Formats: structure tokens, sequence, C-alpha cells
RNA sequence: AAGCGAGAAGAACCAGAAGACCAGGC
RNA sequence: CUCUGCU
RNA sequence: AGUAGUAACAAGAG
């Protein structure tokens, strides 16, 4: 279903805490 | 048990168990390293002296039981005495034959499993397909590659983790596998594994070489892939390139990337031409990638890229109209923008110069664990509405918005060390480097992007800064929506002549000029198999293959300028020099250089094969009149702008009159026979639109002049301008 | 697209007046 | 008489 | 002697 074709950096973030 | 004996004997000897019980675990990191012994300056010396000795070699004492101490001709292979520093015994390379010839042989299945890497290159070595070698004037490039792909799924600490698990389950501590590939790999390499002799060190650094990812800067010319890589002494030299294609399988991503690039470069080449459609579609029944055609890949690779679509609607393949980035696959539904240059400062005070997209335009975001609806302007999102599954999630695809949007505050938002240059000074991608900081740390960007007041949107509750859910305040334009908002649909699009992609309805849907301009290396070997096999190669390439195609073809070229110049300026080995030369001053330029290329005609004497070299590629394009005047011509190269100069010698085009040969970019192109109608004399004519150069000043018709402002002579009088690198000349108003 | 050394959690964590009287606002 | 051939 | 070159080898330590 849903799908990344190619993900390109690090991902994710420090903000959330 | 041996070990506990051992031990206990260990504790028998006195300064040995001062030694075990005063020395922690931590202290035997320092003392396991404690050697009498000095590092060797040259061993090869060293090795040299000592092959000449009777026992050279050390090996474990256990060697004088499993040993004989000498063969049937006498020869001891080992003795008594002990190494220095070890207890290891001194031996002979006669031992090592010895073991080799008649030793105790075991089981060796489980080697290709341990070696896998080692194995894997000599199988996909075996059923490489070897092409011709082709002689050309290639031009490797810098650039950091990967030599041990690793396991892309498990990033290096994960692929330490599973070592861990899988060589030493015990000594694994509090750390569990969480990812399934994890589990999975460390599942079928326990399996294989199973009663393996080997030491269990070798195991490990063969699991890390195997799964961690490691890259090396090297001087490539081909693909970038580690498939292409280990073979890169074979396949790419100074003058030559074989043509091979690595056995086995190819990873799908390094395929796709290849892809992109050659079908960037094909429709970049192909908009300077007079016929786009034809030019893309033979490039494009003319490349291979990886040793595979390019006709039929895109038939069967959905990677989007409006490249790709371009290519796909060109052979009346259905496209997309979609385009990757920060992981998410943006569509435009509506909407459309041009693309502009323009330069930023970020909020670390570095001058930055992004790539600005002009025009209101509609998005649908598409993420592995996200999705989202987007409205954005000229640096301005004006609407965003994310239905992420979980808060991860969602701050990922608001984060990615915002620095999709590009705006001034997402700009300035940027805190810390963020270098936009890698550690060989070479451009990174802006919008890249800005993705990963941001996804490293959002903080500052959500505390300065701003908050909106937000009624009761059923459905639509807003999203404070700290992730929180909100009613009443949001981020500026950021709603999230519960009802799962989740475009795969592919379109059969028309293309017309000039690549302009129009739906059933007439829409310009894709369009060259919203194909990315950076110039990508492909992860797979591109070959290109026309009469000039350069047309889709880098920058550098194309002009160092230009300035050598005019050079051998110097004796026909020079008939055809001087009495058929119109054609000689239609040849299309000029076309993919162009395609470097930017779209805005390609007209201008040319007009110029056909302005001074017919006063040279004009003009007795005067000639000057250098000068038609250096400046033969930029009379390609139709003549635009102007009034302006060229100190260089600028070339685009790698996003930098290469100026080649009109008078003079410059790094970008040098002819070394010692030995008569033109080098372009540092690269050889060849040499120019010896014309006896040059006759240079001096005086050029061949510089300035309308203007003939005398040579040296001599101060009596002026001091100095500049070249744009040279324009104010009228005609007849000589006046002294400063034209090339400081060196004054006179000059005069051409008669006519 | 980037890519040049390592991590995870021992032990255990509130208060009542009530009554009378006086002054006072409404 | 033993030890060492980068200490 | 000779190697070699700004100081050494032409055995050294028990
Ligand atoms: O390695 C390159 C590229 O392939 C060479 C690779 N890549 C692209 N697509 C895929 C893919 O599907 N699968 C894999 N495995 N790899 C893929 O990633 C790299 C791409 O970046 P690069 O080529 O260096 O530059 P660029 O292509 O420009 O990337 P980026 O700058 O991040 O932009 C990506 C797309 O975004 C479009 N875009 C950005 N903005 C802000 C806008 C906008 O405001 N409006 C519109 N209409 N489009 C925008 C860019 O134009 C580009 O299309």
């Amino acid at each position: 279903a849903a799908a990344a074709a190619f993900a390109a950096a690090g991902a994710a973030a420090a903000a959330a805490a | 048990m041996e070990r506990i004996k051992e031990l206990r004997d260990l504790m028998s000897q006195s300064r040995t168990r001062e030694i075990l019980t005063k020395t922690t675990v931590d202290h035997m990191a320092i003392i396991k390293k404690y050697t009498s012994g000095r590092q060797e300056k040259n061993p090869a010396l060293r090795m040299k002296w000592m092959m000449a000795m009777k026992y050279p070699i050390t090996a474990d004492k256990r060697i004088m039981e499993m040993i004989p101490e000498r063969n049937e001709q006498g020869q001891t292979l080992w003795s008594k005495t002990n190494d220095a520093g070890s207890d290891r015994v001194m031996v002979s390379p006669l031992a090592v034959t010895w073991w080799n010839r008649n030793g105790p042989t075991t089981s060796t299945v489980h080697y290709p499993k341990v070696y896998k890497t080692y194995f894997e290159k000599v199988e996909r070595l075996k059923h490489g397909t070897f092409g011709p070698v082709h002689f050309r004037n290639q031009v490797k490039i810098r650039r950091r590659v990967d030599i041990n792909p690793g396991h892309a799924d498990l990033s290096a600490k994960e692929a330490q983790d599973v070592i861990m698990e899988v060589v030493f389950p015990n000594e694994v501590g509090a750390r569990i596998l969480t990812s399934e590939s994890q589990l999975t790999i460390t599942k079928e390499k326990k399996k294989e594994l199973q009663d393996c002799k080997i030491a269990p060190l070798m195991v490990a650094y063969m699991l890390e070489r195997e799964l961690v990812r490691k890259t090396r800067f090297l001087p490539v010319a081909g693909g970038t892939s580690s498939v292409y890589i280990e073979v890169l002494h074979l396949t790419q030299g100074t003058c030559w390139e074989q043509m091979y294609t690595p056995g086995g399988e190819v990873r799908n991503d390094d395929v796709d990337q290849s892809l992109i690039i050659a079908a960037r470069n094909i429709v970049r080449r192909a908009t300077v031409s007079a016929d786009p459609l034809a030019s893309l579609l033979e490039m494009c029944h003319s490349t291979q990638i990886g040793g595979v055609r390019m006709v039929d890949i895109l038939r069967q690779n959905p990677t989007e890229e409006q490249a790709v679509d371009i290519c796909k609607a060109a052979m009346g393949l259905r496209i997309s109209s979609s385009f990757s980035f920060g992981g998410f696959t943006f569509k435009r539904t509506s909407g459309s923008s041009v693309k502009r240059e323009e330069e930023v400062l970020t909020g670390n005070l570095q001058t930055l110069k992004i790539r600005v997209h002009e025009g209101y335009e509609e998005f649908t975001m598409v993420g592995r664990r996200a999705t989202a609806i987007l409205r954005k302007a000229t640096r301005r999102l004006i609407q965003l509405i994310v239905s992420g599954k979980d808060e991860q999630s969602i701050a990922e695809a608001i984060i990615v918005a915002m620095v999709f949007s590009q705006e001034d505050c997402m700009i300035k938002a940027v805190r810390g060390d963020l270098n936009f240059v890698n550690r060989a000074n070479q451009r990174l991608n802006p919008m890249h480097q800005l993705l990963r900081h941001f996804q490293k740390d959002a903080k500052v960007l959500f505390q300065n992007w701003g908050i909106e007041p937000i009624d009761n949107v059923m459905g639509m509750i807003g999203i404070l800064p700290d992730m929180t859910p909100s009613t009443e305040m949001s981020l500026r334009g950021v709603r999230v929506s519960k009802m799962g908002v989740d475009s795969t649909e592919r379109v059969v699009v028309s293309i017309d002549r000039f690549l302009r992609v129009r739906d059933q309805r007439g829409n310009v849907l894709l369009s060259p000029e919203e194909v990315s301009e950076t110039q990508g290396t492909e992860k797979l070997t591109i070959t290109y198999s026309s009469s000039m096999m350069w047309e889709i190669n880098g920058p550098e390439s194309v002009l160092v293959n230009t300035y050598q195609w005019i050079i051998r073809n110097w004796e026909n070229v020079k008939i055809q300028w001087s009495q058929d110049p119109t054609m000689l300026y239609n040849k299309m080995e000029f076309e993919p020099f162009q395609s470097l030369v930017p779209k805005a001053a390609r007209g201008q330029y040319s007009g110029f250089v056909r302005v001074l290329f017919q006063q040279m005609r004009d003009v007795l004497g005067t000639f000057d094969t250098v000068q038609i070299i250096k400046l033969l590629p930029f009379a390609a394009a139709p003549p635009e009149q102007s009034r302006m005047q060229f100190s260089s011509l600028t070339v685009n190269v790698r996003g930098s702008g290469m100026r080649i100069v009109v008078r003079g010698n410059s790094p970008v085009f040098n002819y070394n009159k010692a030995t008569k040969r033109l080098t372009v970019l540092g690269k050889d192109a060849g040499a120019l026979m010896e014309d006896p109608d040059e006759g240079t004399a001096g005086v050029e004519s061949a510089v300035l639109r309308g203007f003939l150069i005398l040579g040296k000043e001599n101060k009596r018709y002026g001091p100095a002049l500049s070249i744009n402002e040279l324009s104010n002579l009228a005609k007849g009088e000589k006046a002294n301008v400063l034209i090339g690198q400081g060196d004054v000349v006179l000059v005069m108003k051409r008669k006519r």
C-alpha cells in the first residue's frame, strides 16, 4: 500500500520529547 | 576443564597471580597491547633478512606434537626455542609446507559461507560479460563511491548487534534485535554457521565486511556501484574503457538511480536538438544501463522522475507525473511553477544559492507511514494537511513539507553546525542538507515557524510545536486529519515535438524545464552506442570530446568554416556542448561568436586556428543580435560556471605553443598541425565584436578603456582597451 | 542524496468547632 | 663458552 | 684498506 520509493536523509526528529 | 585448569595454574604463580588480581577488565585494554617489540619501519627488508634464517616463523606450542621435528629429508621443521615475547615456538617454512602437504585435513564447506563476500566477487566475475574495449579520452573525476554496499536495511549499529548475536550470543548484553531484517538475517546466519570451527573473530570480521556499508573516494568514470568499483581497474583506464557487465543480481536502487541519471542526461541533451522528440527517442533506443538496453527498462521500472516520465511518454508508456523528495512521492495535482536559482542566507550565517520554484502549486504527499495534501506558493506553505499514523510519522511529514516550502523562516531556522559542502568541498544539495539537519532536530524549526488560530474544524485537529494535538491553535497552515486520507494511477499522455507532456485535456504536465539541472553520477555504467560516443557524458567529458572532435576533423572543419560556416554551426556534434551552455546566454554567445567568425573571414589574414577551435562550439545555437561585449564564455559544469576566455590562455582551454598541443580542463585533446595561412602577426581581429586588435599599447591614443564601455567608440578611432589578464592593448573600431 | 571508532538503567518512591453577641452591605 | 642481527 | 659521509660500520654484550 502506502510506500516510499526512495527516502533520503536520516529521518526522525528530536522535537518529540 | 582445560581453561579453569590454566586459570588455577596462573593463580599458582605468584607474579601472574598478582597481575591477574590487581589488573581490572578496564585495564586489560591497556595491558593487552603491552609489547616490547616495536613496529618494523621497513618490513620488506626485515622479511627478506628473516627468510634466510632457519626458523623465521612462529607457531603455537602444540605444533611440536602435531608435526614431526624433521621430515624424511631430515630438515628440522621446528625447534625447541620459544619465541621472544610469547609462548610460541620458532618454525621454518618447511613446517608450513609439510602441513599443507600431509597435514590433518578437515571440512571446508563452511568457508564459502563465512567468506561470502570474496566468493561473491569470484562468482560475479565468473558470470560477468565482456564487451568491446573502446579507446576514448577518458575523464575520471574523483568522487566518493561504495566499495562494500553493506546490508542497506541495517545501519552500522544494527549490523554490529546482529554480529554479536550470531558470533557471541552470550556476550550480547542487554541488546535485543527489533528490526525484522535483523531477526531474519540473524536466523539464516546462525543456521548456516552451525558447527563452524573457524575462529569467531574471523567470522565477526567477515560479517562486518559483508553487512556494514563502506565508502571510498576514488577517481571513477563509469558506474559507482560496488559491482563496478571492485572491477574499476579492469573497466576504466586512462585512455580506454572496457565494456563489462558484472554477473548476478543488481540492486534495484542502483538501477533506478542510474536510469534517472541517464534520462536526465538524455532529456537535457535532447532539448538543444532541432527535433527533441526524435533525438530523445534515438538516445533511448541507443543507450544501455548496466548492460541492459534503456528502451526495455522504462517499461519495467516504475521509478518516478520527470525525466524518466518524459522518456516514458516519448515511447508511449503511461506516466505518473510524480517525483520523490524526502522519502515522499509528490504528485502535482494542480498548479504550475518555473525554476529559478536564487541566493539565501541561512540561520547559521551561511550563504546558499537555492533553486526556488515560482508559482502556486498543489501536491499530494504519499509516504510509507504518512500521507498529506499540500498547497504552496513561492517560498510560502499555503496549507498542509497530514494524516500520519503515529506522531513520529506526522512530524516527518510536517518537516518534509516545511523544507519543501523553502520558506524564509525555514531557512533561518537552521542552527548549529550545518555544512553544505562535503570534505571535498563539492557543493551538496541544499534541500537534502536542510532535510537531514531538521530531521536530526526540528525544535527550532517549529518554534520559529509560527502558530495560526484554529477553529473546531471537524476531523482536522491542529498540531502544536511540542507535537501534542490542539484544537484552538496550530502550526501556520498545518492541520492533522484523522480520516486517514490515502495517485498511483498512470495516466496516458501525449508528448509533443519539444518534449512537452500534456494529458488528454491539454495542460502541460511535464516539460524539460522542470527536469533537474544537477549532473549526478550513475550507479551502473551507462554505455552510449552512436557514432559520437560521448553524447550523454558529464560536462568535462563533453567539453574534452567536443574539442577533440574539432581537432580531428580540423582539415574539413577549416574548409567548411571558410566557405560554408552555416552548416558547420549546424553540426550536431556541438549540441551537447550547447547543453552545457546556459540557456539564457546561448543565443547571445552564438551571435557574438558568429560575428567574430564573420569578421575574421572578411579581414585578410588574421586567421587563428586556436581561436576557431575555442569558439566554434558556441556558434551552434541560433544567433541573437546584441551589442554586448563578452570577455569570457560561460559553460555549466557540475553547478559551476567555467569561463572560457575569448583572448588569452585560461585553464579551461589551453594551447601550449611549445608542444602546439591543446589541453581542455587538464586533459589533452591533441595537437594542431601547423597552418601556413594562420599568420597572426600580432593582430587577431577575432576577440571583440567590431574591433581590431592592433597589439601592444603605445600610450598616445588613450590610457586604457574597459571592454564593456568601449562600445562608445563610433568608427575609425583608435584607443587602448584593458582586455585580458591585465594586458592593455591598442584597438580600433573596424571600418565596417 | 549523504556516508570515515563505542552505550541503557541496581535498589525503591486532613482536617470540622459550635454557640452567642456586635458592626455592616444588600 | 652462552646470547643477539631493527631494541 | 674499503663502504660511507657531517657519523658511523669495519661485530657487540656477557
Ligand atoms: O540521486 C539523485 C536522484 O537520482 C539521480 C535520486 N533519486 C531521485 N528519485 C529517486 C528514486 O525514485 N529512487 C532512487 N533510488 N533514487 C532517486 O536522488 C537524488 C535526487 O536529488 P538530486 O538529483 O541531487 O537533485 P534533485 O533531483 O533536484 O533533488 P531535490 O533537489 O531534492 O528535488 C527533488 C524534486 O523536488 C522537486 N521540487 C522541489 N521543490 C521545492 C519543488 C517545488 O517547489 N515545486 C515543484 N514542482 N517541484 C519541486 C525538484 O524539482 C525535483 O524534481
